[PDB]
This record gives C-alpha cells, structure tokens and sequence, in this order.
DNA sequence: ATCGAGGAAGTTCATATAAAAGGCAAACGGAAGCATTCTCAGAATATTCTTTGTGATGATGGAGTTTCACTCACAGAGCTGAACATGCCTTTTGATGGAGCAGTTTCCAAATACACTTTTGGTAGAATCTGCAGGTGGATATTTGAT
DNA sequence: ATCAAATATCCACCTGCAGATTCTACCAAAAGTGTATTTGGAAACTGCTCCATCAAAAGGCATGTTCAGCTCTGTGAGTGAAACTCCATCATCACAAAGAATATTCTGAGAATGCTTCCGTTTGCCTTTTATATGAACTTCCTCGAT
C-alpha cells in the first residue's frame, strides 16, 4: 500500500545504460536518498514564502532552493536543465 | 519510596478499561475514597492517570503492593492468558506451606514473587517474577499460580518466560508438604472450563 | 552513570561481563579498516567507552520516538528518524 | 528550583565509574 | 489524449505525485501549476548523475548489477556530491580505499 | 618465517569488504542492557531491522572516527594511537559529531 | 510595528533580580534566542504530527519534543515545570 | 475579563503563542492545551539563562546585564553549551583560557 | 598587485589568534589565514545575495546576512 | 630589562575585552570585491548593520579556529603555530564547519 | 545526457592560491 | 643460476539466490472541463537610508635590526605491542511453537474552528525624567627590578 | 640593600549617552458566548512478527611468550619570530546634499482551488522464467623464497 519511486528510477537506469542491473537494497537507498533531497528543497522553499510575506510556492521559489541547497558546479547545470523542463511545458 | 514504581503504576493503569476502573480501586483497597471524590473520572484518562500518580507520590508507593494492583486485575480478565493443571501427590489450609513460600533462589533478594491476597474456595493467588542472580526481576512477564488447600490441583499461568517450568514444580512441592508434581493435558483459555475436567472427575470420584 | 543500582543481590553484579561483548580483536578490525597501522595497548578500553557514549545519545533520541506513539517496538523507522534530528542521516531503511 | 550548574564542563575526556 | 503531464514534459519522474506531496506536507497554502514540473526535473538531474557515475562503479570492477557498495565508491569520488551527502553513511557500504602517505615502502 | 607481513595484508583485505564487524548477539546485549537504563522497568522489544541499523551507523561512525583520528598520530611523528589521540579528535571534532 | 518580547522578558527579570538592569542591546539577544527556541520547538513538533499522521499539535506532542531539544538535566525540571502549568490551567 | 496567562501564573503571553502558532502553518489544527504548556518551557529557559546572567552581573560590579554577560553565563554551564551549541553571540568575547603550559 | 585583499592587516591577524591563546604565531599564518577568510566570505556571501536577489531588491540587509548563516549552520543572536 | 613581558601581558588584555579586531574600512573594502564577483556586471548597496553582522562572524570564526588549531600545536611538543596546523583543523571538523 | 566535470576530491584542507 | 612453494589470477561449473518479465486486478490517483475564487504583478508616490565627497588627524601599521628562544635531526636506553600457536567456550543457524503486541475497523463525544461579539487591557510607540557606566583625576597603596 | 617608575586600587567627580517612566490613544489583539463540526481517544480482534530454547557447529576468541620496531629523553647546530625605535599614510568621524532605492497604497486578471467523470498507470502478487555471482574446485600460471 505504501508507494515508492521504484519503478521511476529503474526507467532512468534503463536510459542511461543499456544492461545495468539494480539489487533491491540498492533501490531502498535511491528511495531514501531521493527524498532527503526532496525534503530538503520543499523544507527550504517553505521558509521563503514564509520570509517573504507570500502564499504561493511558485516556480521561481524552488529555483532560489535549487541555488543554495546544492554545492558550485552542479548548480549551474542543474537549474539550465531545470528551466528547460519548464518552457517545453508551458508551450506544449 | 523507589523510582520504578511510578512507571509501573502508570502503565498498569491504562491496561484497565473505563468500566470496570472504579470496581478495581475500590477493591484494591491502597488509597482514600476521599480522594477518588477529588479525581473526577469524566475527563480524558491522559490527565486521570497523573492525578492518580500525584495521589500516590504523597504516600508510599512500595513495589510489593504496587504488584498487587496487578494481581486483581489478573482476576477479572481470566479470558486472555493460558492456563496449565498440576496436582501434587505424595502426602487442611495448607497453614504450614505459607509459612515458607518464598524457599528458592536466597541470593537474588529477600522476595521476588511475594503477594499476599487470599481468596475463597481456598484460593491463593501469587504472582510470579523472575530474575537471575545478579538482575533485577522483570515485571512485566509474570506467572500466574491458583492453588488450593483441599485439592492438590495447582492453576498455572502459561509462562511467557521458558527454561523455568520444573523449577517452578519444585518450588511448589518441596515448600509444600509432598513429593510429586505432574504435567496433564489441561492447556485452555479459560477457568470454567476448568470446572467440568477438573471438579468434575476429582471431587465425584 | 551507574543508575538503576547494580547491588540489589550482592556487588560484582557484571555476571558474565555484560559490556566486554565487544571484544578485543573486533575493534582491532573496525580500526584496520580506518588505516590504524598499529593500536596502543589502551584504546581496548578507550573504544569501549566512546561506544557506550553513541548509544546514550541515539536510543534516547530512539525510545522517545517509540514511547511517544504508544507502544512497546522500536522500529527502523524510528531510528532512522531519531539519527536524522542528530545529524547523521541514514540511507539504508527509510 | 535550582538544579546543579557544572562549571568546567570537562566533558571530551571520557571517564569511567572512578 | 496526451495527457501525462510527464510526458508532456518530456521528463521521466512523475509530476502529479510531486504536486500530490507539496500539498500533504504543509508547505504552503496554494502551491503553484509551474513549480512541481520544476521539482521532477531536479530529482531526475540528481538521479541520472549518480547512476551513471555508478554505472561507470560496476564496469570497472568487472560486474553487472549496481550493488550498494558501488554507489559508495560513485558518490566520494565525486568532488560535488561529497559536499552535498556531508551527513549520509550509506549502509552496507564502505570506506575509501585509502592507501595512506606514511606507509609507502 | 618469523615475520612474513603482518598487517598489510589485513588492512586491504579490510577496506575491500563490506561486512560487519561487531558480532550481532554481543551487539544486541549491549542496547538491550542500554535500553533499560531509559524508560525505568520495561524492557522493550527490538525489530530486527532495528539492530541492522545501528550496526551501519555505529561501524560507519567508529571507521570515521579512527581514521579522523590516525590524521593526529602522523602530526605527532608517532605511527600507533593513543587515547591522546582520540580525547583530542573528539574535542577538535566539535560537540555535535560524537560526544 | 513588529512586536517584541522585550516587556514581556523585562517582567521575568524582576522576579529574580529585584535591581538588576539590562541594556537595550541585550534585549536584542533576548529576542534570538527565544524565537530559535521557539523556532525549533514547533518546527520539530509539526515533525511527530506529520509522522502518526494525525493533524492537531495538542499539549502532549510538545512534550516529547521537549525532550529532544533539550539535554540531560535540563530536561526533567523543563517538562516538571511545564505541566505545573497545565494542571493548574485545566483545574480553574 | 481574565488573562490566559494568569490563569497559568505565568508571564509570557498565552495568546502570542497562540496567534502565531497557527500563522505559520505548523499544524492545520492547534489543540487547547498545547500553548499553554510551551509558555512554561519558553519561560522557563529565558528564567534560567538570566539568573546565571544576573549573578554574573554582581561578580564582575556591573549592575546592568551587559551582552558580555550572557557569553559567560551560556559558556560557563555544562547544559546550556548543548543546546546553544551552533550559535555565537555579538559583541561576544570568549571564556578568560590562557593551561600554565603555554605560561 | 597592489591592496583590495591585504587590508586584513599584518599585526591584525596577530591579535585574532593572541584571543585564542596562540603564544607566538609562525611566519605564514599571516598568508594562511588569509587564505581561509576568502574562503570563508565565498560560502557567505554566495548565500547571502542570493536571498536579496530573490525577493528583487537590490539592498543586502541585516535580515539577508542572519537567515543565510542560519542555512549554512551558525547561527547569529545579534540582528534578527 | 632586555623584554620585560610581551605576549601574556596583551593576550589577558584582549579577552578581558570585547573589542573588534580587523578595521571597518578595509572589511567593507573585502566583502563589495567578493559580492561583485558574483552577480556579474552589476554592484549592490550594504546596509551598515549587515557589514557589522559578517565582523560579528568572521571574528567569530577565525578566532574558534585558531583556539582548535592551537591545540593541535601542543599535540606536537611545539609552541608555534604552523600550516600544518591550519591545514588539519579545517580537516577533522569535516566539510562543515569551515571550508 | 550532457557531460560535466567531475573530480576526484581534489585535496581541500590545503589551502589553494591562483597558482 | 637453481628450483621449491605458495599465491594468484583465470577458467569452468553447478546452483540457489535474487532478480526480470508478465499479468491483471483494481484500488488509487492523475486529468479534463468547468465554475468560481483571489493572490500578486504593475504602476504611482512619499520618503528612509546610503553612497560619494571633504578635511581634519593621529592612532596605528610598515620597515628594519636584533637577540634570544625556539624547531629539527641523530642516537642511544628502555618497553611495549604485534605474530604465533592452540584448546575451548561462545555466536551462529534453524527451527521452534506461542504470543505479546502492532495494525484495523468501528463509534461518538469531548475538544476545536467560525465568527461576530464587546471589551480592554495591553503593547507599541512617543517626550520626559533619571543615574549608571566610562573616563579623568584623586594620583595613595603596593610589588615589580636596578644600585 | 632603597630608589624607582610602574602595576594596581580606591575615592570622588562628572557628564552624557543611555535606560527608565508616564501616558498616551487606540490600534490591534485578545477574551467571551455560542454554533455547528470532527479528529482522535477508546474498545475489540486479526494475525504478523519477535523473544526464549535447544544444539550442532565451528569459527573465532582467550592466554601466554617472544621480539624488533617502535616511544621517550637529551643535545646541539642552526634559526625564524618577538621586541622596539621611528614615522607616515591610511582608517575615521562629521556632515550634507544628493538620490537611488525602498516601502505603502491601490487595482484587476491570469492563476489555484474545488467538485466531477473516466481512464491509465502503478501497485502488490505471484508467477514463471531467467540470470549473475559466488563459492568451489581447478589447473595452469607464475611471483617469491630457500639451496
């Protein structure tokens, strides 16, 4: 009844390598990984929209969560190919 | 006074339901009416069970009779743990045998299993604990003892605790006045149900 | 500290040992994996109390969790949220 | 009330029972 | 039809279970129609960099099926995701082969 | 012979594995013992999932304590420990990471 | 226009000192430390409510987070003194 | 024509508590009990921190509680290096540690 | 090659670590510390405007210095 | 005399007292140079309490880290400090606590 | 997928100049 | 050089253990279209706050020489902690019934929000009224080190 | 040795910034009285899951004796940092005008909530099918050590 990430991240493996297998401990700990980052950046986009007199965790209030919430290189690649998840689905 | 007891006290509690909550405390016979007037039982138990904790930190609060606050309560609610039939043979009110109940383990403490609270039919009602020789007892996993002093039939409490039933045998026999101790075919979940194989073939033989 | 008297039967009441469970060549082994070449004579019991100190600071952060909705089991969830407040965060069980 | 306040607070060295 | 807004996307991480947990979890009061399409993205770029660092973990140690050791040997050494897993010991796992300056011959 | 090698080659045997290394039964009696100094009187009950998982936090504790430890021997030219050097990388280590 | 607790602290003051004084600056740390306790005090009881799943903080699952926030002997006087609070509010 | 807080007997506000305990969106309910009894903690540490403070200010004669002397009451007690345990004050100094071994 | 970094001057190091306790302070401290300040105003800084330039503003203010060390693990009893 | 007493006199001195130790003027000179090599091109505007909010951090950090490095001094049967002794102290606290 | 550059720890508690 | 002995890949091989394909119920949740609801961008505007400039200014840092205390390699006296080899007691496995205890379902009332209420005292903020702290000087009281 | 300028204390003054005190008026918040609503205690029961034994079972640890690589202390060549006399230039305070930038007030429209219908997609569940890994043997290879 409790619902994982399981069958989502195994789709990502699948793209990535042709034949690359995953033991089942192995996706317990792309579970709990996945969402101690989850919880981390909707935990400190919270306090934004609490700072800043808001309602609304828009999508410019994770993009800030995205800036701080990871170290120097991997920010930059990962907000350029965060924006371009949001643009292909707005003028779909 | 100890500091266990106010753990214990607290979880003993909350094991009674609320209908039967004032039939156990005026049968238990520890604290003052007079103050059961005070603890108004209409509110939520969270707050029911603090007061009666704060009505027992003014008095003595001793481990011994703190205990057999769970031994009546074993007596209304009969239908939850397992029982066993022993009899003893081999050789009345049994008065020379509670002279001495407590005739095992001398280097652990003074008293492990002492209760004192009687009951008709001959009924004599001890809670067992257990520890070793350098542990404290545990109370929580009892063992639950109803003999009587005309019949050598002997009630026993299914011991969640193993590697202890002929030790408890012996304890019994040796502090009693016979030799013999047995183990019959007698394991249900009920007492009544222990009348009819019990009173039945013994006392219409 | 020593709490919950050990001298209610009599003193020396270690029976077996109790804490020497954690014997002497196993935290040799936790130290060759971390690049000790050689251990001095008095980390056996240096070890022993620096564990016994990690216990005390997560099972009170683990049975208050378990005390706290009612019950008497300690679960994996418990800990792992208990190591989570402490600032070792646990992947294996969550 | 009061409570004891522990000045030095050695607390890095561990210490057995002695 | 088309109506996955996952694949609408073109992402691989689902959208409406992260517009499902944005709400449950008391975040805010309204949460916004861009913003979990934006939360899908950064979960799937965190996901696919471990995985093929990981994926290079079994390769070169001659093994076919990522096993949890392996993700410890693709996250330290990284320089990145050190920093970012500063408090994460992942179990059944493993230390650095660390051949230390002192015990060269 | 006398002494062909003696620790060499049981710290890369060491690292390469990932086992335990505190056995579990002597693992479980020392919590157990623990358990019931906190929560006076019950003795409570342990998933087995539960021991599991201290046993990868505190063998993933204790590995990086020593290690973060043994980088205080080479900065005294000793090469063996002392419980100088583990007094000293706790106090350096700073009150939230082992107390 | 934001409130502070500075008449409120400025009363406690003087049930402990009937003279001592205290400068306008160190107000001000009066205010940080008791919005981070209070910060953290809540923000780590909305964890228990969202972990049973239950939805209302009552007087209880402050308790035990009472208990983690604090350390050893702090602890039993902090929660002693804190249902002499209660009792004598719900007996009026 | 009651306070809340007079009915507890304590001093920091019931009703501050209160407000702001549902404005920040920390539960979607907030029980009756529940901001009176963190009145108590919230009092009780702001209690126990200037005690220290205030019997630091007659040791070193200055009758006002300066932000030097919540430094040295705070690092100056076992229990309450725990919980300020990440966190440095302004205007702060340090404890007076030279040891004899360096003098 | 001429100042905007040595303006953390050379006897004032000095009297930082005296407040440590360091007796004699060695001849590259006065570089070292130099060296972990930069590096020490990077991961503050990189915080710190990213919280002004996110409510658009273009002011770094008290409350824009107290949050962002709270994020990072120090947290600060002075302005907030 | 040939030194009377330099060093114990000025250290009891300096925490005795609350002072601040690096002046204002070039600390505000230091951040702006940082804050301008981020967010490329264009300048940004300092209210004077946040540069008194960094000098209340930034002395606060630099001087509990030479109170931890200095213990690694002592460990050594030295007296002066040393980059050996800097360079380990923004080790053991691990990737936290000044990086 | 694109490509960035990752290193291998790149020893940190030394401080690093331009150079 | 000569050649014995492990040590180590390197290969084969059965083999369970664990995992992948499949399937489908199906309980659950994402989605469309719609109806209605508001938070928040955009623009106009008083106005707090901060940059840029000046001239005094002098406490304070940069340069240099030095003298002593300190870091560093070498070597020898002492002791301590790895290899080792061997009984044996202790940890594993497993299989065990029992079951205490976790999880579910079903009721319902005692506690909680809505809301307008009237109150109201209560806090924040604004001029006035004190006095405690820091600095100066009163320099006298006292232990520092040179003749 | 006393003279000696420091090191330190107290006693009295003395602003002068800094808290402290009314008193505001009233805004804003809280306190009270019901209305109508509901989470969650509380009781009872299924059945998953773990303590507590017995037992091969050996794998791993406990004890004792040795020994070579450590740890500790001292010396002395060699040195790298505190100390100190000068002196300028760079940090500071005050100001004041200039203003870019912030904050408040005010409006409406594209955006989120909300209920509903109808499918697809994601689960547990075997289930069969399929495979990799690992442990074993296995030999050939082949580094490494004793003649």
């Amino acid at each position: 009844r409790k619902e994982s990430y399981s069958v989502y991240v195994y789709k990502v493996l699948k793209q990535v390598h042709p034949d690359t297998g995953i033991s089942s401990k192995a996706m317990g700990i792309m579970n709990s990984f996945v969402n101690d980052i989850f919880e981390r950046i909707a935990g400190e986009a919270s306090r934004l929209a609490h700072y800043n007199k808001r309602s609304t965790i828009t999508s410019r209030e994770i993009q800030t969560a995205v800036r701080l919430l990871l170290p120097g290189e991997l920010a930059k690649h990962a907000v350029s190919e965060g924006t371009k998840a949001v643009t292909k689905y707005t003028s779909s | 006074m100890d500091e266990t007891v106010a753990e214990f006290i607290k979880r003993t509690i909350l094991k009674i339901p609320m209908n039967e909550l004032t039939t156990i405390l005026k049968a238990w016979d520890f604290l003052s009416e007079n103050q059961l007037q005070t603890v108004n039982f209409r509110q939520r138990k969270e707050s029911v069970v603090q007061h009666l904790i704060h009505l027992c930190e003014e008095k003595r609060a001793s481990i011994s009779d703190a205990a057999l606050l769970d031994i009546i309560y074993m007596q209304f609610h009969q239908h939850q743990k397992v029982w066993d039939v022993f009899q003893m043979s081999k050789g009345f009110d049994m008065k020379q045998f509670k002279n001495s109940f407590k005739k095992i383990l001398q280097r652990a403490l003074k008293n492990v299993t002492v209760s004192f609270r009687e009951t008709e039919e001959n009924a004599v009602w001890i809670r067992i604990a257990w520890g070793t020789q350098y542990t404290k007892p545990n109370q929580y996993k009892p063992t639950y003892v109803v003999y009587y002093s005309q019949t050598p039939y002997a009630f026993t409490s299914s011991s969640m605790l193993r590697r202890n039933t002929p030790l408890l045998g012996q304890a019994l026999t040796i502090a009693s006045k016979h030799h013999q101790i047995v183990k019959m075919d007698l394991r249900s979940r009920y007492l009544d149900s222990l009348k009819a194989i019990v009173f039945k073939q013994y006392n219409q033989t | 500290k020593g709490l919950g008297k050990g001298g209610a039967k009599r003193h020396r009441k270690v029976l077996r040992d109790n804490i020497q469970g954690i014997t002497k060549p196993a935290i040799r082994r936790l130290a060759r994996r971390g690049g000790v070449k050689r251990i001095s004579g008095l980390i056996y019991e240096e070890t022993r109390g620096v564990l016994k100190v990690f216990l005390e600071n997560v099972i009170r952060d683990a049975v208050t969790y378990t005390e706290h909705a009612k019950r008497k089991t300690v679960t994996a969830m418990d800990v792992v949220y208990a190591l989570k407040r402490q600032g070792r965060t646990l992947y294996g069980f969550g | 009330s009061r409570r004891i306040s522990r000045r030095p607070s050695d607390w890095w060295v561990v210490k057995s029972e002695e | 039809k088309a109506k996955s807004r996952s694949s609408r996307a073109g992402l691989q991480f689902p959208v409406g279970r992260v517009h499902r947990l944005l709400r449950k979890g008391n975040y805010a009061e309204r949460v916004g129609a861009g913003a979990p399409v934006y939360l899908a993205a950064v979960l799937e770029y965190l996901t696919a960099e471990i995985l093929e660092l990981a994926g290079n973990a079994a390769r070169d140690n001659k093994k076919t099926r990522i096993i949890p050791r392996h993700l410890q040997l693709a996250i330290r050494n990284d320089e990145e995701l050190n920093k970012l897993l500063g408090r994460v010991t992942i179990a059944q796992g493993g230390v650095l082969p660390n051949i230390q300056s002192v015990l060269l011959p | 012979s006398r002494r062909r090698q003696g620790w060499l080659k049981e710290i890369r045997k060491l690292q390469k594995s990932t086992h335990l290394l505190i056995r579990k039964l002597p693992f479980s009696r020392l919590a157990r013992e623990i358990c019931v100094k906190f929560t006076r009187g019950v003795d409570f009950n342990w998933q087995a999932q539960a021991l599991l998982a201290l046993q990868e936090a505190a063998e993933a504790f204790l590995v990086h304590l020593f290690e973060d430890a043994y980088l205080l021997t080479l900065h005294a030219g000793r090469v063996t420990l002392f419980p100088k050097d583990v007094q000293l990388a706790r106090r350096i280590r700073g009150l939230e990471e082992g107390l």
